[PDB]
């Protein structure tokens, strides 16, 4: 799994792989990575399937209530404060997660919150979580500016979960783009790898090594 | 006299009575009427549903508790929830644990038991509500009469509720007719009202008025209201 | 069932009063006089020993006047045997708090807590109150020399003099008559035995039915002091302050 | 005064419990019931009253089994009566299981005693409107017992209960009389079906049904079993015929 | 004195009567279900005037599809609401759906009757009843629009139209003549608007009432002051035109 | 173990606790909040039974809940400090939960749902208290005032009293309030709730305290030299007529 | 079943009195005699065996209890609630006290849980408090002889001499004379027979009297030899011949 | 493990504490500051497992703030600190224990004199002129054992730090990407945001 969130002018970038293995079997190549908490909030997953996607619908659960109960949008603070606070008090029990929360509030403006089932909850610009996180974070890192254009920054995004795909081999699939500005998410397609590599490869010019 | 031990159920009055039960037993002959038959191939509940306002529903007198059993109530519709409900975990336990289904003479017992646990303890009251539960099992076609005092009996017919001495004494006299009626579910139940009908006064059995519901040989318990009552009134 | 013999001692009268309270405060009424009165100086207090006898020994007695702390003491007025109970209670959580903090108690959080389990005796539970009155006298570095008064109720506040038990009515307005912000500790401890003295059921006011402590910062050291007087010590303050 | 009646473990001025004797009424105002215990075994028989022909016939068993070798019938308040024979079973299950040994009838008896007293030490509680009539044959022969709402119990020869309990006495004690050498398990069902005919004259207003059971160490091997078909109505036939 | 969970000599529970009377007591609650959707109406009733009247809440939302009215001792709706809400999201969390109305509604009833000072049965604690009714209103994929009456008793009803509180007996006398099977939202916005004007002690007007309505298509939502005012006003002007 | 049913309904439908619960209340010394355009204030009345305290000591009335939010009560004063400490214990957590203060409306539906709470559950009695809370949200600065009852109940006012000749110190201010132009000023909204005092008061410089809350955790009491100030200058309004 | 009776038996009543314990003081007054003197060396404690059938053999029976070997009870009131109060405070100065300390508690503290104890049975759901009042004598190192009355409401004072019971008041006045600083134990002894044959209407020797002493260490009635600090129990209950002679020197 | 460094000078408590948080093979974050005021004369850092850290931090703010609203007080740095010890001394001995190392550093108005202590998840507590938690002690003891001086002002303290931080910097293994600094005075509680090349 590779997923990979980071802030820049024109919002948060927020991309994922669609990989999912038991062992060295390939389990699926069509996993949803990505919650839609809410029309403003995003969460990631990586790690245990089960346990993110799980804990994760039950977070969705405890945001709504929060909204009927306090008559407000819930802040992406506190949505990742409680999933924090959740997945610490099984501390030692195993749980597995990688996480992140995404979203805009406009008393907080773009924010990202990482949050693992050790119990760690940081705050932050940029983020890539799972077992291609290195690989993602090599290419987004070296073409990382504030200054994207949400144009920019997508394909960076969406580049870096490709060459995750590409060199982790627990990663793989199709990618899945998310933008998130203050009117919510904007969801910007399903690249399928068996097509989005070739292409890249021929338009951009890299990935030199693999001969086509 | 007795309001001095009407306060509670674990209160005996000086002649051997237990009013906060006789109380519960009121609160069904306040219902609305149900009657019960049942021949040696099918058992038949049909009951007259009540409404607030014409601008309300008419509350459900007729709960279903497995694939061959089921019951009508007279009485505080809550307790007969809660009574039913436990009817049926009763139905799925048997089921589950020993693949067995539960006979009607056990679920009697059963209810039975349940009920007398609240008329010997302080702090519990009487369940407030009648029931009448017919179903079919490997003895055959049953039907069983159910009062919050614990007490339930087995019968071919009968009826609670508000002017049911009328429809029991109808069915006391049909008896050896209805008992027969085998084969034929439609004639069972066109007896059933009949029966009910003999309770009436207010007005007369309509059809998001009527309810009936039928179990048998090889028909699952089956709960029938509005247009698939019309082809009985 | 029982619901048949139950009081019911937590309920509000249509007045919105709190029966068993009232009646417990009435109770205390009859209790034997404790004055508490707070000097610039240090702290007094006065308590006048109820029912009395010549085969009573007093060395060994104590029915009103309780150490709590090195810093904390207690005038009791109402049932010695409930107050027992919150007294240990008191002194548990003294310690707990320097076990926690390593720092004495202040003496406000001490006569809170107290007051706290009173109260609830009034909100839940079906048990009766305790029948007693207490009047605290400590010094802390946080706001130095303090005296409070807590009651059935569970309500409890601070004051510059006061009495709890019988005759308080009389020994207020006795108190309220001649106390001076300014006064020292002897001053007060005159004013205290002469207060009992004019409330006093009794013929006289004698040593044998007194109990006496103070709470003076011996200035030849710098800390404070807690003495809760012994028979002979009464005599001799006694005949001094005029009373013989 | 008064009242001693309205809390059941209450002792009145004479050393009585009422409400135990209000669940006697409850029990008298029930159907008659009996035993009689032959020379190896035990007979019960009961009183079934046909409220309507509605009722199906044969279908509403009262009498009831602990275990394999106990029988149990009872007059008054039917629902209690089966609250106490569940109490029984789980009694007789619980002995069995540290013990091996089926629970001996004299064992059992005390269960059900201790049990019943209970009811009666507590407001909290409300005795059995229920009399009981069990036994059944174990190591040592057959015994019959009769439990009181009190928890009063002893062995009894005959036993009846409920609204003909005085015509059943006097038949019973007939037979005592005129059988020093015992009665057999076969005239023991058919006395037994005589007694139940003429103690239905208390209540010849409603007719009624019969219903027997037997537990004889000769004719069901020391099992408890129901007296049906052939053997039922040969005594029914010998009732009807004595009743006229 | 006498167990909370006693019976009258008639077959009913004391303290469950006793309770609805304090419901009569309430201020008044109207709901009206059209095949356009359910509105809800209710009189707010403010105490003094330096009381800011927009903080009386007697409609809250139970879900986008589910909303409610209530009326009596409102303090006592709070744990019914929660209640109501986290059965709501749950089901949804459980099932990938939305709860139907009806279930809704037979979940909030079942806490009803869970009083007493030790009923065998269960471990029903709470020490009396509640006292305040609800009108919860609607909409599923199943049975549309619907319209609940919840009472302490345990028991609920559905209604065309209804109306609990203060003046019921008399809007409710109203509405069975005003109600019919093709009333439009508009009509039954008006219609509600009018009875409660007719009971309410105080001059109606967009601070001491207030409405709300809920649709498949924008789920519940309460009407603002600016909206309702507009309808009162519209109001006003067809009773003067005849 | 004690579970007896103490607040039931009778006849009528009315729970007589909870009512006998408010006649504890209207025993309780006064108090009263009022909401300026950019400040509330809290002013409470002292008793006299009996004068001889140590005013440095003994608990006021005024009680912060955090620093951004107050409250005030009127009835039992043993009651209201449990309902005070659980707000306190609310107030740290939901600070550690939502990483963020409380607001004045979610601070007060908690303590009003205790005082519910108590109103349905067996062997307790109802909190003899009716209090008023105020304070500023987080990063806001819209003034709020909130007020609870025994029964659990609770709303917002412009301007509110609770305690003994609350009736009266509520006509004051029902016709000296208005909406349209609120104190514009701390000093002139001081000035309304020294005077609304003052109605009930008769003549107690020391017998008034009154509390003032900013925006951004700003609370301050006011002694009683800048009180008996505001007695001065409005003693001569009457006069000078 | 369950004991449902969870609120306090005894309340306040509008006067401000506690019936069941003023009830309770009632049964005290109405027992038998029982009376305590302390001297310089030692304290004695004595009551009357009021034998409640002459086949009845009243040796089996004793209203003077040894608590701890330096501390023992006598009491006036209801005899059956004082037998379970004495095994209690033989329970309580070992769990509370000697496991702690390795030694037993001094008398003022042992008459502190005691009268807790008493408290207790005041406030507590369900229960009656106990119709009887103490007297405990006994001695501590650290402490000497003392001797202390604890009362149904749980409360407890030191007292040089006095009695409870039916002729209290006759009792005290007579002890108040002839008590005195400086009497001896056998001038203790002496006094306490003679206030007791005041209150006592039949038969007076050693067989209708009980009376015990908390004085000199008694070696003798250890039970080994072998460790020097232990010197044996201060408390011992005179014998009916040992009573008999003394009454000779009445 | 992170570096936790804490030095009492003259007339205040400076601590400095590593801002890297790093994960397996990755540095997640740069700028982390390990720290929680508890009230506004008493600073806490803090180094250890994963979760146990912060929501041992927080558990310990809750309580110290309430303290403050009940009591309208600042307890002195001293009772924080004994009321910190107490809480970790029940953890080691409870089912899950936290894993926590703390460094207290606040200033006693009442006394006027900053003080600093240290504590581990034992509930071992000693106050000293100077302290580190984890590997940093192992270079900076006898550094400051060398350099420190008890009446040295709050930039000689700073100095001190540079010289400790430097030293660090070129000896330890890890990558700790430099520290964050906070001075605890009379005044109250503050950041040298200016360290990055002080």
């Amino acid at each position: 799994t590779t997923t990979l969130a980071f802030r820049f002018q024109g919002g948060i970038i927020v991309a994922v792989d669609s990989r999912a293995t038991a062992g060295n079997w390939v389990a699926s190549q069509t996993v949803k990575k990505v919650i839609e908490i809410n029309p403003f909030l995003l969460g990631t997953m990586a790690g245990g399937a089960a346990d993110c996607q799980f804990w994760e619908t039950w977070l969705g659960s405890q945001c709504r209530l929060h909204e009927l109960r306090e008559k407000e949008r819930i802040s992406v603070a506190a949505a990742s404060k409680i999933l924090s606070n959740l997945v610490y008090q099984y501390k030692g029990a195993g749980l597995s997660m990688g996480t992140m929360i995404c979203g805009y509030t406009r008393k907080e403006g773009p924010t990202i919150y990482y949050v693992d089932s050790d119990g760690t909850r940081l705050k932050g610009d940029i983020f890539c979580v799972g077992s291609g996180q290195t690989f993602a974070y090599g290419v987004l890192d070296s073409n990382y500016k504030w200054d994207l254009s949400v144009e920019d920054a997508l394909y960076l995004g969406k580049r870096s979960i490709l060459a995750a795909a590409h060199r982790d081999a627990y990663s793989g699939g199709s990618v899945n783009l998310y933008h998130v500005t203050e009117d919510g998410w904007i969801y910007h397609g399903n690249h399928d790898v068996g097509e989005l590599f070739w292409k890249v490869k021929e338009e951009e010019g890299s990935f030199n090594n693999v001969i086509g | 006299f007795r309001n001095n031990y009407d306060g509670d159920t674990v209160t005996f009055s000086p002649t051997g009575r237990l009013f906060q039960v006789e109380y519960a037993l009121e609160a069904i002959k306040q219902g609305s009427v149900t009657v019960g038959l049942r021949s040696n191939t099918h058992a038949v509940l049909v009951a007259l549903k009540r409404n607030a306002d014409e601008l309300s529903s008419y509350q459900k007198k007729i709960i279903k508790c497995d694939e061959h059993m089921g019951l009508s109530l007279a009485g505080l519709a809550p307790d007969a929830r809660v009574l039913s409900n436990y009817l049926r975990q009763q139905c799925n336990y048997s089921s589950l644990v020993f693949n067995r289904k539960l006979a009607v003479e056990r679920a009697g017992h059963l209810l039975c038991d349940k009920a007398q646990k609240n008329t010997q303890s302080y702090g519990g009251r009487p369940y407030g509500v009648g029931l009448l539960i017919i179903g079919y099992d490997k003895s055959g076609a049953h039907l069983l009469e159910f009062q919050p005092s614990g007490n339930v009996t087995e019968l071919y017919g009968t009826a609670i509720g508000a002017r049911s001495q009328g429809a029991k004494t109808y069915l006391e006299r049909t008896l050896d007719t209805f008992i027969k009626i085998d084969g034929n579910p439609d004639e069972l139940i066109k007896a059933g009202v009949e029966a009910i009908s003999q309770s009436l006064r207010d007005e007369s059995l309509t059809v998001d008025n009527l309810s009936i519901a039928i179990v048998g040989k090889d028909t699952p318990f089956t709960i029938y209201d509005g247009e698939a009552v019309a082809k009985y009134i | 069932g029982s619901r048949r013999y139950d009081s019911r001692t937590t309920i509000f009268s249509p007045e919105g009063r709190l029966y068993q309270v009232e009646y417990a405060l009435e109770s205390i009424s009859h209790a034997g006089t404790a004055i508490g009165i707070m000097a610039s100086d240090g702290i007094v207090l006065a308590a006048e020993r109820k029912v009395t006898s010549t085969l009573l020994e007093q060395d060994t007695s104590t029915e009103k006047l309780y150490k709590l702390n090195d810093k904390i003491a207690v005038a009791v007025a109402g049932l010695t045997a409930d107050a027992e109970i919150l007294i240990n209670t008191a002194r548990i959580h003294a310690q707990n708090y320097l076990k926690t903090y390593n720092e004495d108690i202040p003496v406000e959080i001490l006569v809170r807590r107290l007051s706290d389990i009173k109260q609830g005796y009034t909100q839940h539970g079906g048990l009766r109150p305790f029948g007693v009155s207490f009047i605290y006298a400590g010094y802390d570095d946080r706001y130095g020399y303090q005296l409070y008064t807590s009651n059935p109720s569970g309500n409890y506040t601070g004051w510059k003099a006061i009495s709890v038990g019988a005759n308080t009515s009389a020994a207020q307005t006795l108190l309220q008559m001649d106390y001076k912000d300014d006064m020292k500790v002897d001053d007060a401890i005159e004013l205290a035995l002469k207060t009992l003295s004019k409330t006093t059921d009794s013929s006289a006011l004698t040593y044998d039915r007194l109990e006496f402590a103070t709470i003076r910062k011996g200035a030849n050291d710098g800390e404070v002091y807690q003495k809760i007087f012994k028979p002979q010590e009464i005599k001799d303050i006694l005949v001094k302050t005029g009373i013989t | 005064g008064t009242g001693y009646d309205l809390s059941n473990s209450v002792f009145s001025p004479d050393g009585r419990n009422f409400q135990v004797e209000y669940a006697v009424k409850a029990v008298e105002n029930g159907t008659t019931s009996i035993g009689i215990k032959c020379n190896d075994g035990v007979v019960f028989a009961v009183e079934k009253l046909i409220t309507s022909k509605l009722l199906v016939p044969q279908k509403n068993v009262k009498i009831q089994v602990v275990d394999r070798h106990i029988g149990c019938v009872y007059s008054g308040l039917i629902p209690d009566g089966r609250h106490l024979v569940n109490r029984g079973r789980e009694e007789a299950a619980s002995f069995k299981k540290l013990y091996k040994t089926p629970i001996p009838i004299p064992a059992f008896a005390d269960r059900l005693g201790q049990y019943v007293q209970a009811h009666t030490l507590y407001n909290s509680v409300r005795p059995f409107g229920v009399s009981t009539i069990f036994g059944g044959v174990d190591k040592n022969g057959a015994h019959l017992y009769m439990l009181e709402p009190s928890g009063s119990y002893w062995g009894y020869k005959g036993a009846a209960t409920g609204k003909g309990r005085q015509s059943a006495k006097a038949e019973l004690e007939k037979l005592v009389d005129h059988h020093p050498e015992g009665l057999s398990a076969r005239e023991a069902v058919k006395q037994a079906a005589k007694i139940i005919y003429l103690a239905h004259e208390d209540n010849k207003e409603k007719d009624f049904e019969l219903e027997i059971s037997w537990c004889s160490l000769s004719e069901t091997n020391g099992l408890h079993k129901f007296v049906k078909g052939d053997l039922l109505q040969e005594a029914i036939d010998f009732a009807q015929k004595e009743i006229n | 004195d006498r167990g909370v969970s006693t019976f009258s000599p008639e077959g009913r529970l004391f303290q469950v009567e006793y309770s609805l009377e304090a419901i009569k007591l309430g201020s008044t609650a109207i709901g009206i279900a059209t095949k356009e959707g359910v509105v809800l109406g209710v009189e707010k009733r403010a105490t003094s005037p330096l009381l800011e009247s927009d903080s009386i809440e007697k409609i809250v939302e139970i879900d986008r599809h589910i909303g409610c009215a209530m009326s009596g001792l409102t303090a006592d709706a709070r744990s019914m609401i929660e209640h109501a809400r986290t059965a709501a999201v749950t089901h949804n969390l459980y099932y990938d759906e939305d709860i139907n109305v009806e279930s809704l509604t037979q979940s909030v009833c079942d806490l009803a009757l869970r009083f007493g000072e030790g009923a065998s049965g269960e471990e029903r604690l709470m020490s009396r009843p509640f006292g305040v009714a609800l009108l919860i209103a609607g909409h599923d994929a199943d049975d549309g629009y619907q319209l609940f009456h919840a009472e302490p008793s345990g028991t609920f009803y559905r209604y065309n139209a209804k109306a609990i509180g203060s003046g019921s007996e008399g809007a409710q006398a109203e509405l069975l003549n005003e109600w019919h099977s093709s009333l439009t939202l508009k009509e039954a916005e008006l219609l509600v608007l009018k009875i409660l004007k007719q009971v309410m002690e105080e001059k109606l007007d967009e601070n001491n009432a207030q409405l709300s309505c809920i649709t498949k298509q924008d789920g519940f939502k309460i009407y603002d002051n600016e909206k309702t005012a507009e309808l009162i006003k519209e109001l006003k002007e067809k009773e003067a035109a005849e | 173990g004690y579970d007896r049913a103490l607040s039931i309904f009778s006849p009528d439908g009315h729970i007589f606790q909870v009512e006998y619960a408010l006649e504890a209340v209207k025993r309780g010394t006064c108090a009263v909040g009022v909401k300026g355009k950019n400040c509330v204030v809290l002013g409470c009345e002292r008793r006299s039974t009996l004068k001889l305290q140590d005013t440095r000591i003994t608990p006021s009335k005024v009680s912060k809940i955090d620093s951004h939010v107050v409250l005030s009560f009127s009835g039992l004063n043993a009651d209201s400090r449990i309902l005070i400490e659980k707000a306190r214990v609310e107030a740290q957590s939901h600070r550690l939960t939502l990483e963020d203060p409380v607001t004045v409306e979610y601070l007060t539906r908690y303590v009003a749902g205790v005082q519910q709470r108590y109103t349905q559950s067996g062997g307790v009695r109802p909190f003899g208290v009716s209090t008023l809370i105020a304070g500023f949200d987080p990063r806001d600065d819209e003034p709020k005032l909130y007020q609870t009852e025994p029964s659990g109940i609770y709303s917002s006012w412009s301007a509110q009293t609770i305690g003994r000749n609350s009736k009266t110190v509520r006509e004051f201010l029902e016709k000296n309030y208005d909406r349209k132009e609120p104190p514009a000023t701390v000093e002139e909204c001081v000035k309304l709730t020294v005077r609304s005092l003052l109605e009930v008061v008769q003549t107690g410089a020391k017998n008034i305290e009154i509390t003032v809350v900013k925006p951004d955790s700003d609370i301050v009491a006011l002694s009683s030299e800048e009180i008996n100030q505001y007695v001065t200058q409005i003693e001569q309004e009457k006069q000078e007529q | 079943m369950t004991d449902r009776y969870s609120f306090s038996l005894t309340t306040f009543s509008p006067s401000g009195k506690l019936g069941q314990i003023d009830y309770a003081l009632t049964a005290v007054k109405q027992g038998v005699t029982s009376l305590g003197i302390k001297a310089t060396n030692g304290v004695v404690i004595a009551t009357e065996k009021k034998s409640s059938s002459p086949l009845a053999m009243s040796e089996t029976l004793s209203k003077v209890s040894l608590l701890t070997p330096d501390i023992g009870a006598v009491y006036s009131g209801m005899g059956p609630d004082y037998r379970v109060l004495v095994d209690k405070s033989r329970k309580v100065a070992h769990t509370s006290y000697k496991r702690i300390y390795g030694e037993y508690p001094p008398t003022k503290l042992l008459v502190s849980e005691v009268a807790k104890i008493m408290q207790e049975a005041t406030q507590s759901g369900g229960v009656r408090p106990f119709g009887v009042s103490l007297l405990i004598a006994g001695h501590d190192e650290f402490n000497g002889f003392s001797l202390y009355q604890v009362d149904p409401s749980g409360s407890y004072f030191p007292w040089k001499a006095t009695a409870i019971g039916k002729g209290s008041v006759a009792a005290k006045t007579f002890l108040e004379k002839r008590w005195n600083d400086e009497l001896e134990l056998e001038d203790a002894i002496h006094i306490a027979l003679l206030t007791l044959k005041e209150s006592v209407e039949g038969e007076f020797n050693g067989d209708t009297i009980e009376l015990a002493i908390i004085g000199d260490e008694n070696p003798d009635l250890l039970g080994y030899t072998g460790i020097p600090t232990d010197k044996g129990p201060r408390f011992r209950k005179l014998t009916s011949q040992e009573i008999n002679d003394r009454l000779e020197a009445l | 493990m992170d570096i936790i460094l804490g030095i009492r000078v003259q007339d205040s408590v400076i601590l400095a504490s590593s801002k890297a948080v790093t994960r397996g093979i990755s540095v997640l974050k740069d700028s982390d500051d390990k720290t929680r005021q508890l009230s506004p004369h008493t600073l806490m850092s803090f180094a250890g497992e994963a979760g146990d850290t912060v929501q041992f931090a927080e558990y310990i703010q809750a309580n110290i703030q309430l303290y403050s609203i009940r009591e309208d007080y600042e307890l002195s740095p001293q009772a924080v600190s004994s009321f910190v010890r107490q809480e970790l001394a029940k953890s080691i001995r409870s089912r899950r224990p936290y894993q926590v190392n703390v460094l207290i550093g606040g200033y006693d108005k009442k006394k006027n004199k900053p003080e600093l202590y240290q504590i581990d998840y034992l509930g071992t507590k000693v106050e000293l002129p100077y302290g580190a938690h984890g590997y940093s002690g192992f270079y900076t003891f006898s550094l400051l054992d060398h350099h420190y001086r008890p009446d040295m002002t709050t930039e000689e303290g700073l100095d001190l730090l540079k010289l400790c931080v430097q030293e660090l910097e070129k000896r330890m293994p890890m990558d700790f990407k430099g520290v964050i600094v906070k001075i605890v005075d009379k005044d109250g509680i503050r950041q040298v945001d200016d360290f990055q090349a002080q």
